[PDB]
């Protein structure tokens, strides 16, 4: 019951810590944007259990994993530039 | 509980004293109490009559003699307490009584002369060297003698060792080189050998006269004809080579001292050096190596036979053969006594060069004693090695077992005997020839393994310090009650009888009799035998001889059992084990860590802080307990009184109990009831399961002491105070502290909480103004003065039971300079098992607590009994610690049978004599079963039955004999208390002895966020509020590179540690609620290139197309 | 040392020996079975190999299976030696490369 | 549930007189087990006024209006000429091994807190036994047992 | 250069030398602006460099520049790197974690 | 850019003396009554950097929007405190400067 | 499952075994009484005994 | 020699304990002489090579036996310095990594070759000059540093040389120290030296291992830290399609 899905992850990319790095830079922009940028968002969203119950998982790594295995998101090696790709992230209420 | 002894085997003599070697060697080094007129050498008496005729310079021409003539040893000025308590050495003054001479004649017999302060004993054998309690641990080194050894660098050759008592002569090697050349070594310096012969008046003849025979050795010593010739012309050309500097005749001054009297060399007086050599090398000597004036030439002794021997040993004479470095008969121990006298002869040697420089300095007929004397030198010698040496321990105080073995530690390490560690093998493998004299279980696991040892029970040292053993005589058949303690060299001459052997009444009764002889096991005629061994206990150490079924543990499991033990903290409800080795009276009494009567008598006033009692006539004596006090290891030792106000005393039975003593029987944990199975994992790998039962009944609970200490300092800005008025400061806190700023007794004291307030002035710069106009407005005016307490360190804590105060001048009381006052504060705390505690048995099963179970979980015998503690059995058979098990199925004969037992080493219990007990057992806890009106439950049965099939019940047999085999054989049928069932297959249970050891979680395990970070370093550690980081090792760092954890790695060398910026950054990030941060350039780069400009050296960063890119900017 | 890229593009390698010579009775054993997977479990074959009607491709990640049908294929007198690419013969000099090193992660 | 010695000051004291020490005291007093009659009572407090050269025993104990010392004999303290004992001794009523570094009971200045044992019941074992009834030789015989100290029946329990 | 709890200090010991230095830089400034035996100057421009001797790597020639008080000779600007705690070694080494703890298992 | 290689070279007097900053020709400097330094010394807050977070010494902008800072007989420059690691010195020799290490 | 001591069981064996490893020693240490084997001969195969048995 | 010191004196490659004689050529065997002193004779038509043994010699070949060069003689161990010159580098590779595995595999372990296999290439890491091209003819030398200056004065600008070179038998440790990279050459014992030398000439690092890396607090060169991954962008969805609405402006 380890981790959700982890071999199927493994699958998608060439190596290894490719995972690794995007699982980072994925919740690197979670984190930033209050969530606000989920792709997998309805009700496929990962939840918590308390003395109260279904509060929204706060880790935000926890997101990009579950985000990922949708294929909805994109990673690339080199395709859109970094210095116009800070700007454009602030479109739908920003940090 | 009554006694039931064990085993055949009586001992002829029972256990020396013990603290012998320690307590019995200083008082015949320090010959307190006989006639000035009969002292006679060694010890304090040696040293000084080694030194004193002490001519001048130009020995009796200008006047001046002063000479020894008796000493007088004082009258401490301090208490036994009053040295601990004010930090004290406990000493005495030393003064010697001497008279100076002149050449026209003075009889001036100056009365006494201050030498210097020394050090001694208490009653137990430690010592106090400024407070605390310290122990002088005895050493091993090769003996003084003649040697020889093979060439380890020179293969098929021989080196030769000449050895004198240490610190007095030099270390002297022949060996005949590759190259035809002999040459003698000494003083690290090597010279051809003749040259030392020639001044022996050895001409080239007398060479090949003793000396050709065995081979043409002689080639390299012949072929110097270049100094074969004149005596005298030797003496300078050695001069010249050994010191050089000043070549002139009067070498005779340096050669005197390798040669005759007792200045260096004095290998023996009437010891080994001539004995050993008398008896190794070529019989007949005296005293020195050479004997110089005889009447102006320099006779030889020792130096020839040596060369001899050694050449006929390379083709050689049979029986001519190499020595045994490794020989007990060659290796010897310095005692205390022994050590200290050799630093009292360190004091004088250097007292005597200053008065030799004195009395050339001053007017001839105006010196006296003490005008000459420097009372400094020896003052210091004996200081520094009590303080300071290697072989001057703490003490181990745990208990009073470990007290009593650090005594008798024997050492291989430390000074002058210098045996570093990073040498030996053989060195520390256990030699035939330890039998006896020192334990071969007991050492130390790792690094030390081999060079730190223990003395053997019945084993002592003797007068010139080789280890002796009791062997029982037997004159052809019978077995006399004469002893005789011999020596490792004096015992390979017989045929021992060990003490396993038969007797009927006093006499052999096998025809094969089981014997060593030199050391390899033989069977023997009753008549070839010429000792027997007097015990098997003779064989080990003490530690050792406290494990029941020694017998049946493997030695290596056996040796962790034979320590730990000295790591049993004391408990509230100290209880003897119920099997013992009878060893346990003793060991609780030589200790002296428990009270004793004087002279049969009669108790009068018995209460918690005295007993006193009426003796026959001798007067009355008060004798005070002590009560919780703290160890050296925080231990807290403290005495329980045992007897009635009223009762006829027994000549010194037990007046009162020691720490972890019960009825005087040593009590180093508690006795339980244990199932031997699984858990559900959680006694998986060595874990153990803990019945809360436990707790509840204060079981495994131990009261530990901690103590705390603060200073007061004058300094450029102000004096330190110990106040009680600490600014910034709420009543709240101060609601505990007396007037003065110091704890009041018995408070609960919690981390943080004040424990000695004192107040420091810093001066950090000068109130700026501006904001003096407001602090005077507003009214709360400028202090002088910062917080600076002590305060309870985070974790610590418990109830406050002592304070102790020693301010400047009060009246013994000497504290290190620019401080005045210091304070000491004693917390207690009362500790009960925890989940992480470390249990063990004598057997070497250790382990940690992992589960306290409630009473309703633990399996439960039908009576209603449930377990204490449940062990894993897998934990048995890779390890072969079995007698662990034998002694369970007693401990359940005992826990019905409802009694105590006594089975020594080599010769306790059998099988048959524990299963008899058992059946005998077994009548009665089914004979209550039965009496009570019940028997085999359905349960049961479901086992038996299955139990039979396994194989260890009898077909045929009904359920109660049935119940009954099952049980004998140390089983039984257990029930799940968590589901009423049973565990199929029985279960052995039964009562076992178990420890609670020194290291609790209590002491281990800290968490840290933030802190504070050093001024120095710049990473965290101090703890003022909170404890302090782990640590991230080069291993660890290995590791992270060997996964693929790049920031995981880089995160703790930068923002973790000294990163300033960042650390920084981090903290503020997460209390914002960011993703931490991005350590864009890493301090320790910057701090990189800085230190290398500030050398010179450019330095400079280029990025990937190759410009210089820039890492700073700030 | 790091695995830098994906094929170093060489055609060197070892031969793998399934058999062995003790060298004091100058005699032939194959070798142990868990010494031959310590010699060829994870390995990229170095040119194709062919034995018990079966044919591995080269470049074949090698199974724990595969070093089964190997052996077999050894004593069933087929095969002596088995080409594979080993760090020994990269060209990457600042590391091993993918297809050499091979599997074990 | 809680102590109070005359001239002591901490559990780890020694009183004048007395051959015990506070903790070997404490200790026993653990063992004391108290009846209750009034179910209205909650907790209350024995007073031990014990004097010179006697044998202190539990029993005496100050008589309390409705409360019942069931072990009687039970060692509390020896004194010896001189010892004087004035005690408070606090007894709670509760569930279960409520220990003192938990709960601590601040009764006034230098009370000292102490562990305690609540459970009535002292050991429980059972039998399940072939009983004899018309019907198959296979029905079970079950028969309770239970242990107090004489405050709850095994009954009541 | 900071202090311990009190008055007294815990200096930093290469501000020691880098003082040592400018005083001996400037008594031989001062010395040779006005006044210039060249007797003198054979022990004030050769005791010059022995300054900057220290301040580079003090523990050279066979006596090293003592701080006034004990025979321990001072920790130099090459003793900032060479070996345990210098800044090469160090990383390889050491750092106490700041988000860290240990405990019995 | 980023980094890709260090890189060791020799440092002309003109490289030191560009580094410089300052200029330390005023020597000792371990004030102990006040936690503050003295004149132009290794310890100078003029030539190396502001000694608590910004500062002066009598009082000045400890702010943010204005830029280039001194003061009106001791001016310290007000960026950050780090620099205080990082801002070099540097003295004028009499004459001559064997360094060791290449001289031995 | 548990460890009691008669669980760590003995063949029947060790008697016989021991009986018989004993006189084919016996046998030895008086097969080198005669001039049948050299001390290293005979204690080759005393050890040798032992190691098999 | 066997066990733990076995280990280390294959890595350090060392002159062992027994150096166990090898034919330098291979020929016919013809020892002679049991008493006085032994010999074992390699011979063929043309070279003839006389082997003086200790007569402890522990030979296991007899008589007119044929033989290959570089092929034990005598029994025990092989000097892997005399192996390689006489063999090979491949040939010595091939030894070292079988007979440190003989160690592990007797006592008891299995770990893979291919481990071994590693750090036995950088044993042979080194190459010394014969006849330079830039330098003199003494150098030790990064095997693939005079790899651009052989088949590349000879790719493109040819001319001057190819650089010959001959192998060399680093001792792990020895291979350790001589090493590009000033940075961690430092760490080790004599640090002056290293910052002396490389000083004086341009040395540049490129900090191409680790430990480098480490010595400045530098993010790792491996994993999440490897230039093959790191560079690696993520982007939405959403977030795609509002580069295709501002990216033709
Ligand atoms: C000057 O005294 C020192 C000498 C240093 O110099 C040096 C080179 O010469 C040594 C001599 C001559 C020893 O005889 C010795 C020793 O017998 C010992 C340990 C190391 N023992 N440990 C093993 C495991 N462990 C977890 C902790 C300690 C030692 O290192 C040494 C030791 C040295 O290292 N111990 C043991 O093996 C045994 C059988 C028992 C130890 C029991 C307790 C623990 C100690 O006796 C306590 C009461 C202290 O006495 C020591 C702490 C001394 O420290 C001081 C200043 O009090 C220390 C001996
Ligand atoms: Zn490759
Ligand atoms: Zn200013």
């Amino acid at each position: 019951m380890a981790e959700p899905g982890i071999d199927k992850l493994f699958g998608m990319v060439d190596s290894k810590y490719r995972l690794t790095v995007v699982v980072a830079k994925r919740a690197q922009q979670l984190l930033r944007h209050r969530f606000k940028n989920t792709v997998l968002e309805p009700e496929e969203r990962p939840k918590m259990r308390t003395l109260e119950g279904l509060y929204d998982d706060p880790n935000a790594v926890t997101w990009a994993m579950k985000e990922l295995l949708t294929g909805r998101l994109f990673f690339g090696e080199n395709l859109v530039p970094e210095d116009r790709l800070q700007k454009e992230m602030e479109r739908l209420y920003p940090t | 509980m009554e006694i039931k002894r064990f085993g055949r085997i009586r001992e002829v003599i029972p256990l020396p004293p013990l603290t012998e070697i320690q307590v019995e060697s200083y008082k015949k080094a320090l010959q307190a109490d006989v006639p000035p007129e009969k002292r006679e050498n060694v010890g304090i008496q040696a040293a000084f009559k080694e030194t004193f005729p002490i001519e001048e310079g130009d020995k009796g021409k200008g006047g001046l003699v002063l000479d020894f003539l008796e000493y007088r040893i004082g009258d401490p000025p301090f208490s036994q307490d009053e040295c601990r308590e004010k930090d004290l050495t406990y000493q005495a003054p030393l003064y010697a009584r001497l008279q100076l001479i002149h050449k026209d004649t003075g009889l001036i017999k100056e009365d006494e002369v201050f030498l210097g302060h020394l050090p001694l004993m208490t009653e137990d054998g430690s010592f106090i060297i400024n407070g605390a309690d310290r122990v002088i641990v005895s050493q091993i080194h090769r003996s003084p003698g003649v040697y020889f050894t093979p060439d380890p660098a020179r293969p098929g050759r021989y080196i030769a060792s000449i050895i004198p008592l240490p610190k007095r002569g030099p270390w002297i090697d022949l060996e005949v080189e590759a190259s035809g050349v002999v040459t003698m070594k000494v003083n690290k310096r090597k010279f051809p050998l003749v040259l030392l012969l020639r001044v022996l008046g050895y001409d080239q003849e007398t060479l090949v006269r003793e000396l050709s025979a065995y081979g043409d050795l002689v080639q390299g010593l012949l072929d110097e004809a270049v100094l074969a010739m004149r005596p005298e012309e030797a003496m300078v050309r050695l001069f010249t080579l050994l010191r050089p500097g000043d070549p002139p005749k009067k070498d005779k001054a340096l050669a005197y001292l390798f040669g005759l009297l007792a200045d260096p060399k004095r290998y023996d007086l009437g010891e080994a050096g001539r004995y050993k050599a008398e008896e190794k090398l070529g019989v007949g000597l005296s005293g020195r190596t050479l004997v110089r004036f005889e009447d102006g030439e320099f006779k030889d002794e020792v130096f020839l036979p040596t060369l001899r021997y050694l050449f006929a040993l390379t083709a050689g004479v049979p029986g001519h053969e190499v020595d045994d470095i490794d020989h007990l008969g060659n290796r010897r121990i310095r005692t205390v006594g022994e050590l200290m006298a050799d630093q009292f002869r360190v004091g004088l040697a250097r007292l005597a060069r200053g008065v030799r420089e004195r009395m050339v300095m001053g007017s001839p007929d105006t010196l006296t004693p003490a005008k000459l004397v420097n009372s400094r030198p020896l003052e210091a010698a004996l200081r520094e090695f009590f303080s300071r040496s290697q072989l001057s321990q703490f003490k181990d105080e745990t208990n009073p077992l470990s007290s009593l073995r650090h005594k008798r530690r024997i050492s291989a390490l430390g000074p002058g005997g210098l045996t570093r560690e990073r040498a030996g093998f053989d060195v520390r493998d256990v030699h035939r020839t330890h039998y006896g004299r020192i334990c071969p279980v007991e050492t130390p696991e790792g690094a030390n393994i081999g060079l730190i040892t223990s003395l053997a029970a019945y084993a002592r040292v003797d007068a010139l310090g080789f280890i002796r053993t009791p062997y029982r005589r037997v004159k052809n058949g019978v077995v006399t009650e004469e002893v005789v303690y011999m020596t490792a060299s004096e015992e390979d001459r017989y045929t021992i009888a060990q003490a396993n052997t038969p007797l009927e009444g006093d006499r052999i009764a096998t025809d094969r009799v089981v014997a060593r002889r030199r050391g390899e096991p033989v069977i023997v005629a009753p008549e070839e035998v010429e000792f027997m061994d007097v015990s098997p206990k003779q064989v080990f150490s003490l530690n050792t001889n406290l494990i029941p079924f020694l017998e049946h543990d493997d030695a290596n499991r056996a040796l962790m059992g034979s320590n730990m033990q000295t790591q049993a903290v004391p408990l509230i409800r100290a209880q003897a084990p119920v099997v013992m080795t009878g060893l346990e009276e003793r060991v609780v009494r030589d200790s002296l860590a428990a009270l004793y009567a004087e002279e049969d008598g009669e108790v009068v006033k018995v209460d918690g802080t005295r007993i006193a009692v009426r003796y026959e006539d001798g007067r009355l004596v008060e004798h005070p307990l002590r009560r919780y006090a703290r160890s050296n290891q925080g231990t807290a030792f403290d005495q329980r009184p045992r007897v009635r106000v009223g009762q006829r005393v027994k000549k010194g039975d037990l007046l009162a109990d020691g720490p972890a003593s019960e009825e005087g029987f040593l009590a180093l944990g508690q006795n339980v009831l244990v199932a031997i199975m699984p858990f559900d994992g959680y006694n998986f790998e060595d874990a153990i399961v803990i019945s809360e039962e436990l707790l509840k009944r204060d079981f495994y609970t131990s009261i530990h002491i901690e103590r705390y200490e603060i200073e007061a300092r004058d300094t450029k800005l102000g004096p330190e105070r110990i106040t009680r008025d600490i600014p910034h400061l709420s009543e709240a806190a101060l609601r505990d502290l007396d007037e003065e700023g110091i704890v009041r007794i018995g408070a609960e004291v919690k981390p943080g909480d004040i424990l000695v307030g004192r107040t420091s002035f810093k001066g950090e710069q000068e109130p700026s103004p501006e904001e003096r106009l407001l602090r005077s407005i507003f009214g709360e005016k400028a202090r002088d003065v910062k917080d600076t307490s002590l305060r309870v360190p985070p974790g610590e804590g418990g109830i406050v039971v002592g304070r102790l105060r020693l301010r400047r001048g009060d009246p013994g009381v000497e504290l290190k300079p620019g401080v005045r006052e210091v304070v000491r504060v004693f917390v207690a705390q009362k500790r009960k098992l925890q989940v992480g505690d470390k249990l063990a048995n004598r057997h070497g099963n250790k382990g940690v607590v992992a589960k306290i179970l409630p009473v309703e979980d633990m399996p439960h015998l039908p009576d209603g009994t449930p377990v204490d503690v449940i062990l894993n059995p897998l934990g048995v058979p890779s390890r072969m610690n079995l007698g662990q098990i034998l002694e369970t199925h007693l401990g359940l004969a005992g826990y019905f049978l409802g009694q105590r037992y006594i089975s020594p080493v080599f010769d306790g219990a059998t099988e048959p004599e524990i299963k008899e007990l058992l059946a005998e057992a077994f009548n009665l806890y089914f004979g209550k079963r039965q009496g009570e009106g019940f028997g085999v439950d359905k349960r049961e049965k479901e086992v038996l039955a299955r139990a039979e099939k396994l194989g260890l019940v009898s077909p045929g047999k009904s359920p109660e004999e049935q119940l009954k085999e099952l049980f004998d054989l140390g089983k039984v049928v257990l029930y799940d208390g968590r589901t009423g069932e049973p565990f199929e297959g029985p279960i052995v249970v039964g009562q076992m002895f178990i420890m609670k050891l020194y290291h609790m979680v209590e002491d281990k395990m800290h968490a840290r966020s933030t802190g504070p970070y050093s001024l120095i370093t710049q990473q965290p550690l101090g703890g003022k509020a909170q404890f302090g980081g782990q640590r991230f090792g080069e291993m660890e760092v290995w590791a992270l590179e060997a996964y693929g954890a790049a920031h995981t790695l880089q995160e703790m060398l930068t923002i973790k540690s000294d990163d300033i910026e960042g650390r920084n950054a981090a903290y503020q990030a997460i209390i914002k609620g960011e993703d931490v941060p991005e350590p864009s350039v890493p301090e320790s780069f910057r701090v990189l290139v800085k230190e290398l400009q500030a050398l010179a050296l450019d330095v400079q960063t280029l990025d990937e197309k190759d410009n210089p890119v820039d890492i700073f900017e700030g | 040392i790091v695995v830098r890229e994906a094929d170093c593009g060489t055609t060197n390698y070892i031969s793998v020996p399934l058999f062995q010579m003790d060298e004091v009775t100058r005699t032939l054993r194959l070798r142990k079975r868990s010494d031959i997977e310590s010699g060829l479990y994870g390995r990229v074959l170095a040119r194709e190999v062919e034995a018990l009607g079966r044919r591995l491709e080269e470049g074949r990640y090698l199974s724990l299976e595969d070093v089964h049908f190997l052996i077999k294929a050894a004593e069933a007198g087929e095969v002596r030696e088995v080409p594979v690419r080993s760090p020994l013969t990269c060209q990457t000099r600042y590391g091993v490369c993918q297809k050499c090193y091979g599997y074990d992660l | 549930t809680s102590v109070y010695i005359e001239d002591v000051l901490h559990e780890f004291s020694t009183i004048p007189g007395v051959k015990e020490d506070v903790v070997e005291i404490i200790l026993n007093l653990k063992e004391l087990v108290v009846r209750f009659l009034d179910p209205k009572m909650a907790s209350t407090t024995l007073i031990l006024r014990a004097e010179g050269p006697k044998e202190v025993r539990a029993g005496d104990f100050t008589p309390s209006a409705d409360v019942e010392i069931m072990n009687p004999d039970l060692h509390i303290a020896t004194l010896e000429e001189g010892g004087k004992l004035y005690m408070e001794v606090r007894v709670d009523r509760g569930v279960g091994y409520v220990p003192a570094e938990r709960h601590g009971i601040k009764d006034r200045i230098n009370a000292i807190p102490v562990d305690a044992i609540f459970s009535p019941v002292r050991r429980v074992a059972f039998q399940v036994e072939d009983t004899r009834l018309g019907q198959r030789t296979d029905l079970d015989k079950l028969t309770l047992r239970i242990w107090t100290d004489g405050s709850v029946t095994p009954l009541e329990a | 250069m900071v202090q311990v709890d009190g008055g007294r200090f815990a200096t930093s010991d290469l501000n020691d030398l880098y003082r040592r230095l400018i005083n001996r830089n400037n008594r031989l400034k001062k010395l040779l602006a006005q006044g210039a035996p060249e007797i003198i100057i054979r022990n004030e421009k050769r005791m010059l460099q022995e300054a900057v001797d220290a301040v580079i790597d003090n523990g050279r020639r066979g006596s090293p520049v003592t701080n006034p008080g004990s025979e321990r000779p001072l920790r130099s600007l090459t003793d900032i790197l060479s070996g345990k705690q210098g800044r090469f070694r160090q990383n390889l080494l050491g750092k106490r974690v700041d988000y860290s703890g240990r405990s019995v298992i | 850019k980023e980094v890709r290689k260090v890189r060791i070279a020799l440092a002309s007097p003109e490289k030191i003396r560009s580094w410089s900053y300052g200029e330390v020709e005023k020597p000792e400097t371990i004030n102990y009554r006040t936690l503050k330094p003295e004149r132009d010394g290794l310890f100078d807050e003029r030539i190396f950097g502001p000694i608590k977070d910004y500062e002066c010494a009598c009082g000045k902008y400890k702010r943010q929007r204005f830029e280039g800072k001194v003061c009106e007989r001791c001016g310290v420059e007000v960026t950050r405190s780090i620099v205080r690691r990082y801002r070099m010195g540097h003295i004028e020799l009499a004459t001559p400067a064997a360094h060791i290490w290449f001289v031995k | 499952i548990t460890i009691g001591i008669d669980d760590a069981v003995i063949p029947e064996e060790k008697q016989r075994y021991l009986e018989e490893a004993d006189r084919k020693l016996r046998q030895i240490e008086q097969a080198y009484e005669m001039g049948f084997l050299t001390d290293r001969e005979r204690y080759d195969q005393v050890i040798q005994l032992w190691t098999e048995t | 020699t066997q066990g733990l010191p076995r280990v280390i004196e294959l890595f350090e490659a060392r002159r062992p304990k027994a150096k166990a004689v090898i034919s330098e050529i291979d020929g016919v065997v013809r020892i002679e002489e049991g008493e006085d002193r032994l010999s074992v004779f390699v011979e063929s038509e043309g070279f003839s090579k006389e082997y003086k043994l200790p007569k402890d010699a522990r030979l296991l070949v007899k008589d007119g036996d044929y033989v290959e060069a570089g092929q034990p003689l005598t029994r025990g161990a092989i000097d892997p310095h005399q192996l390689l010159e006489a063999k090979g580098p491949e040939a010595v590779e091939r030894y070292l990594v079988d007979e440190i595995q003989k160690v592990y595999r007797a006592q008891g372990v299995k770990l893979h070759d291919k481990h071994i296999e590693i750090v036995v290439r950088q044993m042979l890491k080194y190459v010394e000059v014969t006849d330079p091209g830039d330098s003199r003819l003494l150098e030790g030398q990064v095997l693939e540093k005079w790899d651009v200056e052989a088949l590349n004065e000879r790719l493109i600008a040819e001319g001057k040389v190819p650089v010959a070179w001959k192998p060399l038998l680093m001792g792990v440790t020895k291979s350790a120290l001589s090493t590009k990279s000033w940075l961690s050459a430092a760490s080790f014992q004599n640090t002056t030296h290293v910052l002396t030398e490389a000083a004086i000439a341009g040395k540049k690092d490129e900090l191409i291992g680790l430990k480098e890396n480490v010595i400045l607090g530098r993010l790792i060169p491996a994993g999440t830290g490897s230039d093959f991954v790191r560079f690696t962008q993520v982007v939405d969805q959403r977030t795609l399609k509002a580069i295709e609405e501002a990216r033709k402006e």
